[PDB]
RNA sequence: GUGGUUUAAUUCGCGAAGAACCUUACCAGGCCUUGACAUGCUAGGGAACCCGGGUGAAAGCCUGGGGUGCCCGCGAGGGAGCCCUAGCACAGGUGCUGGGCCGUCGUCAGCUCGUGCCGUGAGGUGUUGGGUUAAGUCCCGCAACGAGCGCAACCCCCGCCGUUAGUUGCCAGCGGUUCGGCCGGGCACUCUAACGGGACUGCCCGCGAAAGCGGGAGGAAGGAGGGGACGACGUCUGGUCAGCAUGGCCCUUACGGCCUGGGCGACACACGUGCUACAAUGCCCUACAAAGCGAUGCCACCCGGCAACGGGGAGCUAAUCGCAAAAAGGUGGGCCCAGUUCGGAUUGGGGUCUGCAACCCGACCCCAUGAAGCCGGAAUCGCUAGUAAUCGCGGAUCAGCCAUGCCGCGG
């Protein structure tokens, strides 16, 4: 059905419970955004490219890119 | 080269008993479907007999005969050339049906007139 | 794909690499004895290994319990297989250039050798002529004579005949009709496989160097039966790291090794090649035809749905020992517009799926979408036989994950 990183939510679930709007990082594969990203800077990290973009309540349901770019950059 | 190769020889069609018939059907032939082009000719002839009352065979042979260029001509090329204009001229006719355009193109050609016959007069006149 | 753009924008001199998760490219990080994996050896200590938690998504590192066999052997030590640590070479390197292997290009016939002669410096004579011609050198005559380049040129496949075998595709006479299949019986027939026979220079005529070719009859494919396949040497002196090996340099063990994550070979302009695309097609309905290659994968078959897909049961190791792909293009009939012809790329919105996911590269369906009803002057490309060409089909996409690569056949 719906996919989601089984971890980027562990660090955000606390922020959503504490009230802190820090930036969460990811290290899996198809890192996807979820409703819990309503007010957080999903600034993932790995070692090269970055995938930030502060998701809101409408920017959720997609991503930033790179994993299927018919283009690049 | 040499041996003069061959050109093969086919049989009649059905209600006409002539070789030039199928040969002409080969011109109207397109996409490799002779079955279609076949009926297109038969139906084209049916319209002739239903509009002139004359034999659709005597009108066909005569038409092609009034197209075979004398100058520009081997007794064979006279056929290949004639069959060309007969199809090209019939390809540029007002009638919407293929069998109808050809039918008219044949009648006019048999009467010494039309676009196909007009083309010949030009080739010959521009050759003499 | 090339030039070019560019944080590197795969590699090499149109295409393939069989399908850009992926190695080759970049940044960052960890380890670097073992060096992701494997083989061999030395030194000290030490008994492999198994189960599991957290950190963790670089798997690095940290911790607990149990903890194999053999001789000397009796309560505990050495040593070997084995583990850890320490060291080294092979290892590893699409990191490059300069034998050999595979293969392409000139694709069709010609070249080479021995004896002898001319005859000397050598070379040539072994095609002078005629007709027919892509490999057992086309043959004959005249020529000095002869031979080889190596059993595939019919060796294999399709079309002819005969014989044998296999029988859910099949079938003449006959009965039961199980409501259309079908059963019983059936070297006859049709299909597949195996072997041999027919195979062009034979019967007759014309010229005859009788070398040969041409025409006709019998037969009927036959003097071309079609295709696959193929030569000293030369050239690209490459490519080839698909495989293997040598030498120089690099590899100094921190891109001087290796591993993972993430990404990249998208596009603005232009060319070359291929595919779909209106003027005669589309839509709907009934419905007999076509071969070859498949497959524990596919998957006929009730119901639900536009489709995809989904729920349940059964069948399979194989087509004359189930079956799927059925259907089907085509063809026939009717019909809507006297240029959206309803062909329809692409982009965009929603939903769904194999798959971890692919949500921005996939695929199917629905609405919109009209580049638009054009089909090209100089020049140029492919093919000519039941070929070109038109159209549809099927398997694997056997060299991995639904993103028209190849081969086979019929009309």
């Amino acid at each position: 059905g719906v996919f989601v990183d089984d971890h980027l939510l562990e660090k955000v679930l606390e922020l959503n419970a504490k009230g802190e709007k820090r930036l969460i990082k990811t290290w899996s594969r198809r890192s996807t955004i979820v409703p819990e990203m309503v007010g957080h800077t999903i600034a993932v990290y790995n070692g090269k490219q970055h995938v930030p973009v502060y998701i809101t309540e409408n920017m959720v349901g997609h991503k930033l890119g790179e994993f299927a770019p018919t283009r690049t950059y | 080269r040499r041996r003069r190769a061959e050109v093969r020889q086919l049989q009649p069609d059905l209600v006409y008993g002539d070789v030039l018939v199928t040969a002409f059907i080969n011109k109207i032939m397109r996409d490799g479907k002779k079955n279609l082009a076949a009926r297109i000719f038969y139906d084209a002839c049916k319209i002739i007999q239903e509009k002139t009352g004359q034999e659709p065979l005597k009108v066909f042979k005569q038409a092609v005969e009034n197209v075979k260029p004398r100058m520009e001509v081997s007794p064979r090329r006279q056929q290949s050339l004639a069959l060309r204009w007969l199809v090209q001229a019939a390809n540029q006719r007002p009638e919407r049906r293929a069998a109808v355009r050809i039918a008219h193109e044949l009648m006019d050609a048999a009467e010494g007139k039309g676009g196909a016959v007009k083309k010949k007069e030009d080739v010959e006149r521009m050759a003499e």
